[PDB]
RNA sequence: CUCGCUUCGG
């Protein structure tokens, strides 16, 4: 009896797969035949074959889903900052205070190369920098670390250690990742959407 | 203590309930602190020994002590593949009427061992399908099955009705080429087993063919392998952590091989001891007994390899082991000569 | 099997083969092993240059 | 169809031990003790002889002759 | 054409070499690796098979100091040959006296 | 007369259809103490997803049967139980669960884990790589539409279906799509009048 | 002049599985000619094609134009399509017998002497890696015995040579993470890689598989380009099988046999569940059964019976997992996530 | 002397969460001179330890007592007077984490150093004064010697 | 259903459009009673490995 | 050859 019930369940699964294959095949054909015309133009506007505009900017932001590192966010700032700290640990430079970190971030962001970057990404970078500066301030307040750089136990400077070289590397890496995460013009956006929905 | 643990790690291979431990060879220079594991030819020559325990025709068993796993495995693999032998390669067929297909018949004929000594021949050159006296042998197989002129009225059994209805390998006749008749005394060149059933016939059917045998190594094809089974196993050493007596000692005698654990009445009570640890096969049935798990410690001696070499009858196994060692020496010599030529 | 779906949108091609696959871990992820028999059949027109 | 000459795994000559095996079955011997008397220690040759079916005579019953 | 040396890079440093041995397999590779690893001057010895289809092995030798990494190779080959000769002699003696005591 | 090779399909009487991926020499195969080297090495990873305990029980029963010269029964909702074959195995000197101490053929050193050895009834399938292997040159074409024929028996070429075209479009490879669907299949040169069309 | 040459090594060739679902079902590879009769490729690329080596046939097209060949190599290169366009997750990653091999290699139990570690590392020195210095890492334990941990051997894959600029960094939670250790989990399931060195944790599907991000190969692709990721994949596919074969990994009937504690627990759970089901049956049949909201009395009984049966099943599974010992191959393959799960183990 | 840290520890627990690994155990230890808690993974197969054992532990920047920090490579075959001659169990690792104590919300003075000897973890926690000289991405030697 | 093996005792005289035979078929070591009932062991379609 | 039909494979 148990064997018969198990076989019933197995045959249910098999017939489910059998019907699903054909149904999704037809849906895939319809979706691709409808969506294949669209293309991401060089003015960042998705246009149909006839020239009509479907979107003024793809995805509202213009970022590639294939290079989408986070959970529908271009970067995971914590991971990037940790990787920058580990790759370039500068042992000959002092750590930065909250005010120093904010000042150097504001100085770097106002350069020309960051102007072409989208304002939302700059706001997110500012928010993350403010959060990490608050973390640094909380740690130094907890352990009584002085921003003068003369606290006797130097190991206390290893708690939340950030240096201007690391800040510059992190900002340049984030800007480069954002620039390289944009839709390359001419990409077959519609076919990608059709396949990524049908599969 | 720590020294005992290190010694067990570097000398013994312990078999646990779920897995084996200390399987890797570790005695290398710099691996251990208090030991100088640098190569010493004198120490190796002092410690190494070979002891033959059983040797009849087509079967040899011997313990090698002091060698390592790599060299023992090299010897085993050379015996399995790199020892040249004599075997059938070419089959020329004249009117094979048998039910057995021609390709199947040729494959069966190739697997038949040949008693010819491989050292007296040479490898046939690339091409040269005709073959010369030096590097080939010819075997004629001509069997014509026909009804027995005198048989009983019923004769249900095929033996009485028919003659030559079973093509045994004794029907193979050696055909000398050139001066091979003078070099080899009669009866030396022949199929090894003399009783292998090649095919089965019915009256009217005939098998006429010639077989060209050439030298080859088991690496090229398994029909050239001289040894039926060439293997080695590490010598077991079962040890008792605490003295086991009473009926549990009889349980010990039943957990292991029949001949390894012996029970003796020293004071009228049965006490168990390791008699012949060699005979054990490590069925690991001592782990089923919950109480007896923690009283024994199954182990293998790392540098004690019992080699069992069962041959196919081409030549006695001692000559096979000698040829394997000489083949390893020849490989080393070939690469040394290449290195000298480079420099 | 009409012209549009069978002969226009998707059509049969030459210079192609179809074979059973087997694993091979010793190859790089960007490489594929091709049988010698297939390679002798599938040809590439190389233009003679300097 | 017919008994293989060699054992598949180990390679021991097993072709010559077939008909004699049948004799042990023509005698009173069981399968296991007949295999033991034939000298097949490891179970691969025992599988070779025990699981072999002799189709050669059944096919020969359909031979031209 | 059987054994070919290949230096670590275009700089031709003798400390790290790769010997490609043709028509060879794990037999000689493993035996030679064991016999050459016991040389104290070898930091890293290791053999690999390029592909099971082709019969060749790559041994890699990396020494400690300034050894040309060919000297340890030749020394390992010589030690393996001497070991094989000694075991052949000992095995022949064991076979012979076993036969003698049998009769 | 065909010999098994790479690509030949093999089954194991339990739905574990497989392809011969590699043919190693005998010496490279692992060996037990008795000297037995396996014919077929099958991956353990196929078991947990498919839960084919029947194959393991069949292997154990076959090992016991060949050891004691018997034919065990795997009858549905019955057959020989595990306890009896375990008792037969322990009586014959082998491990009561089939797992055996094994020495590595390559390195010559014992394996850290016991290996599950036993006779399994493997059956070869008619699907062979020799019959299935196909390669297509320019070859013949169809009269109606001058495209390569359909089947291997007719020396036909492979087909770029609609989804293959969709994937090529998604990649954006315009030149390769043009070459595949126009140049390499049914390229032609017609004469069109620019006046009447 | 045009010469119709044979397909030689290095030719860009399209390779496809005919049931095509997404664009990664067809890719451009580099052809290498081999004597056998089958199309062979690295198994880490099995997941995009959804191939399983059970007789599946694959198609192979040869572009006949330089422009088409270049487009195939650039746009459809395997190194250029490591991440699916649907959500950016890495598709080409380690698979069964690679997750298991790496998980066993990076376990805290592993300890190698110089010889075994040298052999395992030298297993990768083929092809383009023939021209690099090995850079054997310093041993971890050296005074009593000189031992290399498995994690160092695995980290050799990420950064083999001195001149390799790869410095991979990753910090994530494994499948069996307790949730409180934060790199001090009892199960050692918190993965931490600093400068291409495995500091803590054990490799598994969550970090080496094709599931989602936090994959080490995905980190390599996003930080150091495609070539480093492809080389790491090749080194893993060459190293893990060697160690797994030299170590031995087998499944037996005793690996799935139940213990005495599991039998007793299952018997007690079955008795209790059947008693509760009978009580519910009697409550519905004769009298008033407390009706769950939004459903009839019969549906309430069905829900209660399903709940009790699920209780029996999951408690039996918990008991069997608790009584199972380590090195149990089904349990090991379930922990690293290469194949199966705890539900399959409990069922079988 | 390159000794970054040195103290006598007593084991208070061997495996609080079970016998997880055959060769590796997770010792919990407390110091006598200071309140320095130690979480240390050790290989018991080669260097067995017990619940009541008391051992001297030294974390050193270099293995040579003369102060020569030249540790580009280590040769096991090299024989020379080194610190390891005075100890029984020497491991080599990297101090890969420095984390402040978060249990104390304010006015905290406790730190923790996480050192990974190839996956064998050591958390040395206590007063930040004793941890002076500890830096991330710094390679150290652990030397352990059991006492009577 | 697709297993390769012997067809019958007259498989040699029979001429079919496509026939697959096994060189050395062997009866299974673990045989169901259904195998005995249908006499499958007389015409095996596989080998024990 | 064309066409249909079945049986497969996946
Ligand atoms: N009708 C079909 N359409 C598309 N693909 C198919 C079809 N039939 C088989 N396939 C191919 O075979 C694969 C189906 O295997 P899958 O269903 O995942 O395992 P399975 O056949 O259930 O094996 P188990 O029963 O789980 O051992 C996936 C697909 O590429
Ligand atoms: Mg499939
Ligand atoms: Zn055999
Ligand atoms: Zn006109």
């Amino acid at each position: 009896t148990e064997f018969f019930f198990h076989t019933m369940a197995g045959r249910e699964g098999l017939v489910d797969t059998a019907v699903k294959t054909a149904e999704t095949g037809y849906m895939q054909r319809r979706l691709v035949k409808s969506l294949e015309d669209l293309c991401s133009q060089y003015d960042l506007t998705v246009r149909s074959s006839t020239g009509d505009i479907i979107q003024f900017i793809y995805g509202g932001d213009g970022l590639d889903p294939a290079a989408m590192e986070g959970k529908d966010e271009p970067l995971e700032f914590k991971r990037v900052l940790d990787n920058i700290k580990a790759v370039f640990p500068c042992p000959s430079e002092p750590a930065l205070s909250k005010n120093e970190l904010i000042l150097t971030t504001e100085s770097i962001m106002k350069k020309s190369e960051f102007l072409c970057c989208q304002d939302s990404f700059l706001q997110e970078i500012k928010k993350f920098i403010k959060g990490v500066s608050e973390k640094i301030k909380k740690t130094r307040d907890k352990y009584g670390i002085n921003d003068n750089g003369t606290t006797e136990p130097r190991v206390l400077y290893q708690l939340d250690r950030i240096t201007p070289t690391q800040v510059e590397k992190f900002l340049e890496t984030c800007r480069d990742k954002y620039m390289r995460a944009q839709m390359e013009p001419g990409s077959a956006v519609g076919a990608l959407c059709a396949q990524s929905i049908g599969e | 203590a720590a020294s005992q643990a290190v010694e067990e790690m570097r000398s013994r291979v312990v078999l646990g309930e779920f897995g084996v431990r200390n399987v890797h060879t570790t005695d290398f220079p710099g691996n251990y602190s208090g030991y100088d594991d640098a190569w010493d030819q004198d120490r190796f020559e002092k410690n190494f020994r070979v002891d033959v325990v059983h040797m009849d025709e087509n079967s040899l068993e011997f313990d090698m002590v002091g060698i390592d796993a790599a060299i023992a495995n090299a010897f085993r693999r050379i015996l399995l593949a790199e020892v040249p032998t004599m075997a059938v390669e070419k089959v020329l067929v004249y009117n094979n009427t048998s039910i057995v297909q021609d390709e199947i018949l040729a494959h069966r004929l190739g697997l038949i061992p040949i008693h010819a000594d491989p050292r007296l021949f040479e490898y046939r050159n690339q091409g040269d399908e005709e073959g010369t006296e030096i590097d080939t042998l010819q075997f004629r197989l001509q069997v014509r099955c026909t009804r027995n002129p005198h048989a009983a009225k019923d004769s249900s059994d095929p033996n009485e009705l028919y003659v030559n209805h079973k093509v045994y390998t004794r029907h193979m006749t050696w055909i000398p080429l050139g001066n091979q008749a003078d070099l080899f005394p009669e009866g030396t060149i022949r199929p090894v087993h003399d009783d292998i059933l090649i095919a089965q016939l019915r009256p009217g059917q005939e098998i006429d063919l010639l077989m060209h045998c050439v030298k080859g190594i088991g690496k090229d094809h398994a029909k050239f392998s001289p040894v039926a089974t060439a293997s080695y196993r590490l010598l077991p050493d079962i040890t008792l952590l605490e003295p086991v007596e009473g009926e549990a000692a009889e349980e010990l005698s039943r957990c292991f091989s029949p001949g390894v654990i012996e029970v003796q009445e020293v004071q009228g009570k049965k006490v168990a001891r390791v008699a012949n640890p060699r005979l054990d096969t490590f069925s690991r049935e001592i782990f089923r007994n919950e109480k007896l798990k923690k009283v024994v410690r199954l182990a293998r001696v790392r540098d004690h390899y019992i080699f069992s070499v069962e041959s196919t009858g081409v030549l006695p196994p001692d000559v096979l082991v000698s040829e394997a060692i000489k083949v390893l020496m020849g490989k080393c010599r070939r690469f040394l000569d290449e290195l000298d030529a480079v420099q | 099997q009409g012209r549009f779906r069978g002969n226009l949108s998707g059509k049969r091609v030459d210079f192609s083969g179809r074979t059973v696959i087997s694993p091979d871990p010793n190859l790089r992820i960007d490489e594929v092993a091709v049988p010698v028999h297939v390679a002798k059949i599938l040809t590439f027109p190389e233009k003679v240059n300097k | 169809m017919i008994i293989p000459v060699r054992c598949f795994t180990c390679g021991k000559i097993v072709g010559n031990k077939w008909e004699a095996y049948l004799g042990l079955l023509q005698a009173e011997y069981t399968e296991g003790d007949a295999l033991d008397a034939l000298g097949l220690k490891r179970y691969c040759c025992r599988r070779m002889l025990l699981a072999h079916v002799d189709l050669i005579e059944k096919l020969l019953n359909y031979a031209p002759l | 054409k059987t054994a070919l040396e290949m230096v670590q890079a275009a700089g031709t440093d003798r400390h790290c070499v790769t010997f490609v041995l043709h028509e060879e397999d794990h037999t000689l590779g493993n035996s030679l690796r064991y016999m050459i690893m016991k040389n104290p001057e070898v930091e890293f010895c290791g053999y690999t098979t390029t592909h099971p289809s082709e019969s060749k092995i790559n041994l890699r030798i990396q020494t400690r100091g300034t050894l040309p990494a060919v000297e340890p190779f030749q020394r390992g080959l010589n030690e393996l040959m001497n070991v094989c000769q000694h075991v052949l002699d000992k095995f022949e003696a064991s076979i012979k006296d076993y036969k003698d005591q049998k009769a | 007369t065909r010999r098994p090779e790479i690509g030949d399909k093999f089954s194991s009487r339990h739905g574990q259809k497989g392809v011969c991926g590699l043919i190693v020499p005998q010496e490279d195969m692992p060996f037990c103490d008795s000297g037995i080297c396996p014919d077929i090495i099958m991956n353990p990873h196929g078991f947990p997803s498919r839960m084919t305990v029947g194959k393991l029980i069949e292997l154990l029963a076959g090992k016991a049967g060949v050891l004691d010269g018997r034919f065990h029964y795997g009858t549905a909702f019955g057959g020989s139980k595990v306890k009896d074959v375990c008792e037969d195995l322990v009586r014959h000197g082998y491990n009561y669960l089939g797992k055996d101490y094994v020495t590595s053929g390559i390195t010559g050193e014992p394996l850290e884990a016991y290996i599950y050895f036993g006779p399994v009834y493997y059956q070869k399938l008619k699907h062979m790589v020799l019959d299935k292997m196909h390669a297509r040159a320019r070859g013949p074409r169809a009269v109606l539409t001058r495209q390569p024929t359909e089947g291997r028996s007719r020396d036909g070429g492979l087909r770029l279906g609609e989804m293959e075209r969709d994937c090529l479009i998604g990649y954006g490879a315009s030149m390769l799509l043009l070459e595949r669907l126009m140049i390499s299949s049914d390229a032609f040169e017609v004469d069109v009048c620019g006046q009447c069309g | 002049d045009i010469v119709e040459r044979h397909l030689i090594d290095g030719d860009v060739v399209l390779f496809n599985r005919q049931p095509s679902l997404h664009k990664l079902s067809i890719m451009a590879h580099l052809a290498r000619v081999k004597p056998h009769r089958t199309f062979r490729f690295n198994e880490c690329v099995c997941t995009p094609y959804n191939a399983d080596f059970d007789g599946d046939e694959m198609n192979l097209h040869l572009p006949q134009t330089e422009e088409a060949k270049a487009e195939a190599l650039v746009l459809m290169g395997t190194k250029a399509n490591l991440v699916t366009p649907r959500n950016g997750e890495p598709l080409i990653a380690a698979i069964q017998d690679f997750l298991t091999g790496a998980y066993l290699l990076t376990l805290k139990d592993t300890f190698f002497d110089r010889a075994k570690a040298c052999q395992i590392i030298a297993s990768i020195l083929v092809g383009k890696d023939e021209k690099i210095k090995v850079r054997l890492p310093p041993p971890t334990i050296l005074k009593p015995v000189t031992l290399w941990t498995g994690k160092q051997i695995f980290s050799v894959i990420l950064r083999p040579s001195d001149d390799n600029p790869v410095r991979a960094n990753l910090r994530t939670k494994g499948k069996q993470y307790c949730g409180k250790g934060e790199d001090l989990c009892a199960n050692d399931s918190y993965v931490t890689i600093q400068n291409s060195e495995l500091m803590s944790g054990s490799m598994d599907k969550g970090t080496l598989g094709s599931g989602s991000k936090n994959n080490i190969f995905y980190i390599l692709l996003r930080d150091w380009g495609q070539n480093e990721a492809a080389d790491a994949m090749s080194r893993l596919a060459r190293l893990a099988p060697v160690y797994l074969s030299n170590r031995g990994f087998s499944i037996g009937i005793g690996d799935v046999t139940p213990g005495q504690g599991l039998l007793k627990a299952k018997y007690e759970l079955l008795n209790a569940g059947y008693k509760k089901c009978d009580e519910y049956i009697e409550a519905l049949n004769t009298g008033k059964l407390q009706q769950q909201p939004g459903c009839t009395a019969e549906e309430t009984l069905e829900a209660l019976i399903l709940k009790e049966l699920s209780v029996i099943r999951d408690h039996a599974g918990s008991a069997c997992l608790r009584e199972l010992d380590k090195s149990n191959s089904p349990l090991t393959m379930a922990l690293c996530g290469s194949k199966g799960s705890f539900i399959n183990i409990s069922q079988m | 002397a390159g000794i970054l840290f040195e103290d006598i520890f007593d084991v208070k627990d061997i495996d609080p969460e079970g016998k997880k690994f055959d060769r590796v155990s997770r010792l919990h230890c407390e110091s006598e001179s200071f309140k320095m808690d130690l979480i240390l993974d050790v290989n018991i197969q080669i260097y067995p330890v017990d619940l009541g054992d008391k051992f001297r532990l030294v974390i050193a920047s270099t293995l040579y007592e003369d102060g020569t920090l030249d540790d580009g490579e280590y040769n096991p075959t090299d024989d020379r007077p080194s610190r390891a001659d005075q100890f029984e169990y020497v491991m080599y690792g990297k101090v890969y984490r420095i984390e402040g104590d978060e249990t104390s919300t304010e006015a905290a003075t406790r730190l923790s150093a996480y050192v990974s000897y190839g996956g064998l973890l050591m958390r040395l926690q206590g007063d930040a004064n004793n941890l002076h000289g500890f830096e991330v991405d710094s390679r150290v030697y652990l030397l352990m010697k059991k006492l009577a | 259903k697709q297993a390769m093996g012997t067809i019958g005792y007259n498989q040699r005289n029979r001429i079919d459009t496509l026939m697959y035979l096994l060189a050395y078929p062997q009866k299974p070591m673990v045989k169901t009673k259904t195998i005995e009932l249908i006499e499958f062991e007389k015409l095996p379609a596989g080998q024990n490995a």
